[PDB]
């Protein structure tokens, strides 16, 4: 390992995987997984059911007490049944440690909203609804908070076209800025940059 | 063959191989990688109607369709005609078919001459290579009789010398001494000596009778003469006593035919008439020609103020010999479906779109019958594919090369005329290199051609 | 708590789609061939669904190549065929699949090159 | 009035095409030797049921359905097809 | 088997109850839109404009889908009563800019080569 | 047909139609909803303007890069107009004033500057060329205006035999000088009026352009409806809520609009006309702080 | 060496200029067509072809790190000139 290498850290290692065996032991109705990277990061897979319970745990257990709530994101997959793939990231104060929930959902299933446990969720899960289009069950209010008002789609899906669908102008004709289909004097260019020869014999999958 | 069209900005910018195992395995011909530079010269862009002083001007669709309408409605019967040229899709096909029909007319015909006498084109397995290209590697002998495969059928002959290299595939040929990147063993090139394979007097006979699969390939370019239907006669007999003689190995399938054109065995499976006889015992009045270039039927052979119309892409033979001129799309900017030599149907993809006004085949035919009031009924490209399987069911099924055996019954109903053999050697079109560059439209357009044959003649 | 409902589903509706570009494009569900130019076949592991070409033209300022439809530039990356084919139909596009083409086994053999009688032998090296 | 064309589609595998399947390989040819100018297409299905349509002049067609039909019954059927009764 | 959750309706019945009250809200607010925005439209072109909007989705028979086109027309409902949208958002309801796109086959032939 | 002048794209911003178009008086009131529809299908439009461009300066949204291009000309000077229509191969004139000026009359407006458009139109080679004049021109008028507009038609009709003419009556629009123009004014009961939308003239000039066999008609835009002065001004006034240029325009408006069956209007060209009950209030809802007037047909 | 059009336009090096039935002329009048004087081709023309030794020579373009990256060029075939591929000079081997 020379000066090139990011060096590794063994003892949070072994302090993550204990802590996340002890979770999985405390909450075996909802943890379906648990991982750790090799940059020390530990993430938790759980049922969609558990959100509001495994979160208040994590908020309200002694020895974890992640008090707060540092983003709620959300991945789109669409090769999976359940497309949206729903993301907790948490900040321990009291032990200085950072943990990550992860759960799955789609297009028409709804996941609870964890306003109940963290408030800051409020706005991010409005992001959510705004840009994947999953909806949160019992909101305070739940709307767009992103897009321009009456716009259709949810972009940050992965099938959204990356320029829209509309573009904006302004006629004379109506003396107001007008929607038009979209049309683009220059297309933006797709470039193919991935290359044949894989680059990571690590992460290599079985021929099936 | 399979290949890949590399585009930048709505502009094709090369052609690449793309591997199927059994068509192209890895490669194409020199002309399928280096003839893209032919879709960019000599096209047809706008609509052309005579003018005044009988040249050629440019019109708007409205004009040139209410012109063709009106002859279109005029005339009925026999009167109305069309050709179809060798590079033509199945969509247009059987919209001309169903265009023509609607005016009673059955004079559907085709640049190369395919024998009716006997089966004809009624049964699929007459003007197949029933061995398939990927059943050339079966094999132990094969006679290739008026073909030369290197510049006919170039994936073919690399088949066929592959199998030569591994599997020691004896080779045998009747017709002029080319040469074939191979050795073989030549029979002759009078088609006399088919008849002898057939009487067992020619020792190769018996050198094929204990082939434990025997091949027999004919070409098409045999065919284009005259006595076509007796070189068919001689060969299928030759092959009836391959199966009663040696024994019926099974399912091998031993009777072969080899194609030129792309747009061939679509016509033939979709009831067009092979060949311009039709034509000629009686001349129409009014004439399509889509995309016909092989100059088979000039204004000499027709009757006076007789009306032709070219649909096509390019600007060739056909066109400045016509009275109203519809520009139509290539195969790099339609979605159309060919089938090749084997039978087996591929439909191309969109790359770029046609030039100017141009539009695709089967639009035009449709707009034409919706102009003279005799509608057809599909309207969009999967109501087109729709018909074509009421027509031809194989024609949907975009992979299947597999069909039934009706050898017996085509064979049986060829021994009824009896046409005598002319005595002239089996010589085809394709004796040197410098006649492979140029076969086509497309072909002709090219400085990458012009340069190939150049460089062919004269050598630095 | 369950409905059990008994439907295909379709989600159609709620995507923002216009309705021109659901019911006239065509979807294509393919393995992307291995380019030629290259022997590595990294790219060809996985199922792509992409959209059929439109029209595309000449700007008449700076010559440029404008294009009017919006799913020109769109990829999907599938693992499997069913999965590309359920999203297709979850999605209401039409779409045409066609099998993967996986190159067959072939005997190798050095040995074979120095054939005493066979054809295999190579005229040098 | 006038007969054009006639087109049979008939299976390989399927049972209920054998019968049409004899029907073939048995008289075909002998139909032919019957009508030397009216062309009788034969085609290929796929798990569809055989037919055969009768293309008339003026592009009037009309299908009727073969599935698990003898090859009498076809004979029949060809035969009323070819002289204009029904 | 086929079993899923549920968002506010277990069948049919109670989300068209749930559409009929988006349909009564929606007719209701149309002429105070109307006036408040100070429109060129009618109140009659306004209300078949929400009946058409309505019955782009008449062929929806999934009980989960039709409470979430339910959800999202009382977001756009919210948005119009609180005046969060300005004139301009309200008439991209109209398309009143856009030239009229033909539909029979010769029309589309004649203008491009677009399906 | 010189390729580059094919229609490519959908017909939005940036697409081709085929039209270059030269749009002389372009900085008025038809000019500006002219210059949006040709400019909105993708067409290139050369404005040719007189004033300073500050004034020309709100002609720039309608069309996408390189659409419009703003050139300078000169009435009294034939190159600057044959420069102007060098490579157009459409024609709009749209030059009109309604009043006296001590450099241009009516006779240099409405008949000598046409004529030299057509002439230098016609030894351009363009191909389309429009011409508009007022309904109601006829050479027997008491009105030096709408004499000089029959004198113009018939010596652009002898200029360019391909010429079409229009002949719309009081069009009405939010920056006309119709219905501001009575609504300003804060005598009648026989005279009657046919006003025609800004629009309606827009699509029809569009349509012109477009349609093939229109190259020497006569057209003659006009309303709906025929509205007697005195009670389509009590509407006007009823509308914007309000209780009820030297000799030439009172003059205009006290004569009756003409009626010409013979000669093909909007409905020829595929227009519904609007009629002026929808569009007042647009026109004068500026004008503040229901019962239309009745018709004649 | 700059050339003129027919019409009267001057033509780039990339041999570019609207033809007469060409309405984009109509975006130059009253303006100007922006055109370098200066052209590759010609400028790289006359350039004196050098003279070395050697059977193989190199050429990084002039500068070192500051022009193109190195490259060998074969002096063998004395039927031409070596060119560098970047740079465009010529090389050539003293024959007699
Ligand atoms: N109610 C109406 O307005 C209808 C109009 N008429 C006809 O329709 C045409 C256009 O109408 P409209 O747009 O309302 O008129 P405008 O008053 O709005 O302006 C007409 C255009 O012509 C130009 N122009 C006027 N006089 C001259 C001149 N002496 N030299 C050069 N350019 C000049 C003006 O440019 P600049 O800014 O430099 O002055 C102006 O851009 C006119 O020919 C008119 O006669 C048809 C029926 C009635
Ligand atoms: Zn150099």
């Amino acid at each position: 390992t020379r000066p090139t290498i990011r060096p590794r850290n063994d003892v949070v290692h072994k302090q993550l995987s204990a802590f996340g065996q002890y979770v999985a032991e405390i909450l075996p109705k909802y943890v379906q997984q648990v991982q750790v990277s090799c940059f020390n990061e530990l993430e938790i897979f759980i049922h969609p059911d558990g959100v509001i319970p495994v979160l208040t745990f994590l908020r309200d257990h002694t020895n974890a007490q992640f008090k707060s709530l540092a983003d709620l994101t959300a991945v789109d997959v669409p090769t999976r049944q359940n497309r949206f793939e729903i993301v907790y990231n948490l900040l321990s104060l009291r032990f200085n440690s950072r943990i990550r929930v992860k759960t799955y959902t789609d297009e028409l299933t709804p996941i609870e909203s964890s306003v109940t446990v963290y408030k800051a969720a409020n706005w991010y899960e409005r992001e959510i609804w705004d840009m994947f289009g999953v909806f949160f069950a019992n909101h305070p209010d739940l709307r767009r908070i992103l897009t321009d008002y009456g716009f259709e789609g949810h972009p940050f899906r992965k099938d959204f076209p990356l320029s829209g669908y509309v573009e904006l102008r302004y006629d004379d004709e109506v003396k107001r800025v007008v929607a038009e289909p979209v049309e683009l004097a220059q297309e933006f260019r797709k470039f193919d940059l991935n290359s044949p020869w894989e680059a990571f014999p690590a992460y290599r999958q079985p021929p099936e | 063959s399979n290949i890949v069209v590399s585009t930048r900005t709505g502009e094709v910018m090369r052609i690449l191989p793309r591997m199927h195992e059994d068509i192209n395995e890895e490669w194409i011909s020199d002309k399928t990688r280096f003839a893209y530079d032919g879709l960019k010269r000599q096209r047809l862009t706008q609509p052309m109607i005579r003018n005044e002083k009988g040249l050629l001007t440019y019109t708007t669709w409205e004009d040139a369709l209410s012109r063709v309408a009106g002859m279109l409605q005029s005339f009925q019967g026999n009167d109305v005609a069309a050709i179809a040229g060798g590079l033509v899709d199945a969509e247009a096909l059987v919209a001309l078919k169903d265009l023509l029909n609607r005016v009673d007319s059955d004079s559907l015909c085709t640049e190369e001459v395919f024998p009716t006498a006997g089966a004809g084109t009624d049964l699929r397995s007459n003007y197949l290579l029933n061995t398939t290209i990927a059943g050339v590697e079966e094999a132990d002998v094969i006679l290739l009789v008026g073909t030369n495969p290197r510049f006919e059928a170039p994936l073919f002959n690399a088949r066929i010398r592959k199998s030569w290299l591994h599997n020691d595939l004896k080779v045998a040929l009747i017709g002029s001494p080319v040469d074939l990147t191979y050795r073989y063993d030549h029979l002759g090139d009078s088609p006399k000596i088919l008849q002898d394979i057939a009487s067992g007097n020619h020792p190769f006979s018996q050198i094929l009778k204990e082939a434990k699969k025997p091949m027999v390939v004919l070409g098409s370019s045999a065919l284009q003469r005259s006595d076509g239907t007796a070189i068919l006669a001689a060969v299928s007999n030759i092959a009836q006593n391959i199966r009663l003689s040696s024994g019926v190995t099974g399912d091998w399938k031993v009777m072969n035919i080899l194609h030129r054109i792309a747009s061939q065995v679509a016509a033939l499976d979709l009831g067009y008439k092979p060949g311009v006889e039709a034509i000629r015992k009686n001349p129409p009045k009014v004439l399509f020609l889509l995309g016909a270039d092989g100059g088979c039927i000039t204004r000499q052979d027709l009757p006076k103020d007789c009306f032709i119309i070219y649909q096509g892409h390019h600007g060739d033979v056909g066109a400045p010999m016509a009275d109203v001129i519809l520009p139509g799309a290539a195969y790099t900017e339609k979605s159309a479906t060919y089938v090749n030599t084997e039978g087996r149907a591929q439909q191309t993809k969109v790359a770029v779109t046609p030039p100017g006004l141009a539009r695709e085949d089967w639009k035009i035919i449709r707009a034409l019958s919706e102009i003279a009031g005799m509608t057809l009924p599909y309207d969009t490209l999967d109501q087109v594919r729709s018909r074509l399987e009421e027509v031809s069911p194989n024609l949907v099924r975009y992979d299947d090369v597999e069909g039934a055996n009706y050898f017996q019954q085509a064979n049986e109903l060829s021994k009824l005329v009896n046409q005598q053999l002319l005595a002239d050697p089996l010589v085809p079109p394709q004796l040197t290199i410098k006649d492979f560059y140029m076969t086509d439209s497309i072909s002709r357009a090219s400085q990458t051609m012009a340069k190939c044959v150049k460089a062919v003649t004269e050598g630095i | 708590q369950l409905i059990a409902v008994d439907e295909k589903l379709d989600i159609t509706t709620l995507t923002g789609v216009p309705e021109e570009h659901i019911k006239t494009r065509k979807v294509r569900i393919f393995v992307p061939a291995r380019n030629n130019m290259q022997s590595g076949v990294n790219n060809t592991k996985k199922w792509k669904m992409e959209f059929d070409t439109r029209e595309r033209w000449e700007n008449p300022l700076m010559g440029w190549s404008s294009t009017a439809d919006p799913l020109s530039n769109l990829v999907l990356t599938f693992s499997t065929k069913e999965d590309a084919v359920a999203f297709a139909e979850k999605n209401g596009w039409s779409f045409d699949v066609e099998e993967r083409k996986v190159p067959k086994p072939k005997s190798k053999s050095y040995g074979a090159n120095f054939s005493w009688n066979k054809r295999t032998r190579v005229s040098t090296k | 009035l006038g007969l054009r064309e006639i087109r049979i589609h008939l299976c390989q595998r399927s049972p209920g095409s054998q019968g049409v399947r004899d029907f073939i390989e048995k008289r075909y040819v002998e139909l032919k030797k019957a009508n030397p100018d009216l062309p009788i297409l034969i085609r290929e299905c796929s798990d569809v049921q055989p037919k055969l349509w009768a293309r008339y002049a003026f592009g009037q067609e009309k299908n009727v359905s073969l599935n698990n039909f003898s090859a009498d019954q076809v004979t029949r059927t060809l035969e009323n097809v070819l002289s204009g009764k029904a | 088997g086929t079993s899923v959750k549920p968002i506010f309706s277990r069948d049919m019945n109670e989300a068209k109850r749930r559409v009929r009250e988006l349909y009564r809200a929606w007719y209701r607010e149309v002429p105070n839109t109307v006036h408040l925005f100070q429109l060129d439209i009618s109140v009659k072109q306004g209300r078949d404009k929400v009946r058409e909007m309505f019955m782009k989705n008449a062929h929806v028979t999934d009980p989960r889908v039709v409470d979430l086109l339910v959800i999202k027309g009382k977001m756009e409902l919210e948005e119009t009563i609180n005046v969060w949208k300005q004139r301009t958002h309200i008439m991209r309801f109209f398309h009143e800019t856009e030239a009229p796109r033909p539909t029979d086959f010769l029309s589309k032939f004649y203008v491009g080569h677009d399906p | 047909l010189h390729h580059a002048l094919i229609p490519h794209g959908k017909g939005g911003r940036s697409s081709v139609s085929g039209i270059v178009a030269t749009v002389f008086g372009a900085t008025g009131f038809l000019g500006r909803y002219v210059v949006n529809h040709l400019g909105r299908m993708g067409s290139q439009v050369i404005v040719p303007y007189r004033c300073e461009p500050y004034d020309t300066m709100h002609l720039r949204p309608m069309g996408d890069l390189g659409q419009i291009i703003f050139m300078e000309w000169n009435g009294k000077d034939k190159d600057s107009i044959r420069k102007v229509v060098e490579h157009s191969n459409v024609v709009i004139n749209l030059v009109g004033r309604e009043w006296e000026t001590k450099n241009f009359d009516f006779e240099d407006v409405f008949v000598k500057i046409p004529h030299a458009i057509a002439q230098v139109s016609k030894e351009a080679g363009v191909e389309k060329l429009i011409h508009i004049s007022h309904l109601n021109a006829d050479i027997k008028s008491p009105s030096r205006y709408l004499r000089s507009k029959a004198v113009g038609e018939k010596e652009v009709r002898a200029a360019f035999p391909e010429a079409t003419i229009i002949k719309p009556s009081d069009i009405f629009g939010r920056e006309d000088r119709f219905l501001n123009y009575f609504a300003s004014m804060r005598l009648g009961k026989e005279t009657v009026k046919q006003p025609v939308y800004i629009v309606d003239v827009s699509k029809g000039i569009i349509n012109a352009i477009k349609d093939p066999d229109a190259k020497g008609k006569t057209f003659a835009f006009v309303g709906p409806n025929r509205y007697l002065l005195f009670d389509l001004v009590q509407y006007i006034f009823a509308v914007a809520y309000r209780p009820f240029t030297t000799r030439d325009k009172v003059e205009r408006v006290h004569m009756s609009d003409m009626t010409l069956p013979h000669l093909p209007g909007l409905e020829d060209l595929g227009i519904q006309a609007t009629p002026l009950e929808l569009k007042a209030i647009e026109v004068l809802r500026r004008h503040r702080t229901v019962k239309p007037a009745k018709t004649v047909n | 060496g700059v050339r003129t059009s027919p019409t009267g336009e001057k033509v780039t090096h990339t041999g570019q200029a609207y033809d007469d039935g060409d309405y984009r002329r109509v975006r130059f009048s009253d303006r100007q067509k922006e055109v370098n004087e200066n052209f590759a081709i010609d400028l790289i023309a006359e350039q004196p072809v050098s003279e070395v030794g050697s059977r193989v020579i190199s050429c990084d373009g002039g500068g070192g790190a500051l022009g193109h990256p190195r490259v060998y060029i074969n002096l063998d075939k004395e039927t031409k000139t070596g060119t560098c591929g970047y740079c465009g000079l010529q090389f050539r081997q003293p024959h007699h």
